[PDB]
């Protein structure tokens, strides 16, 4: 019968780039801001107590 | 070795010994294994940890 695309089995056209959902970024990051450190636990100094 | 003789005595043989000797070959290695922690606690305190 009559000549149909379907039995040729075209590829499909690829189409640039990717689709992606958001992420959220760092609040820690955003709210506090990083201070220098060097590599190793840091210790602080807080008041319990008043007087 | 040398050896004295008179005028009309049998002359003896006498020779050299010699022997070859051979090399060993001895291959030698030292590995020491580090974390990655090691390096950075060293290069930020000097530690001279690596350098030792």
């Amino acid at each position: 019968a009559v000549l149909k695309t379907s039995s040729f089995q075209l590829p499909r056209h690829l189409v640039p780039g990717v689709w992606q959902k958001a992420q959220g970024q760092s609040v820690l990051a955003r709210l506090s801001n990083a201070e220098p450190q060097e590599f190793g636990e840091q210790q602080y100094m807080t008041l319990t107590a008043p007087p | 070795r040398g050896e004295v003789v008179g005028e009309s005595a049998e002359k003896s043989e006498s020779t050299a010994t010699f022997a070859p000797v051979t090399s060993l070959v001895r291959k030698v290695q030292v590995t020491q294994r580090f974390s990655q922690e090691v390096k950075w606690a060293d290069e930020s305190r000097q530690l001279g940890v690596l350098q030792t």
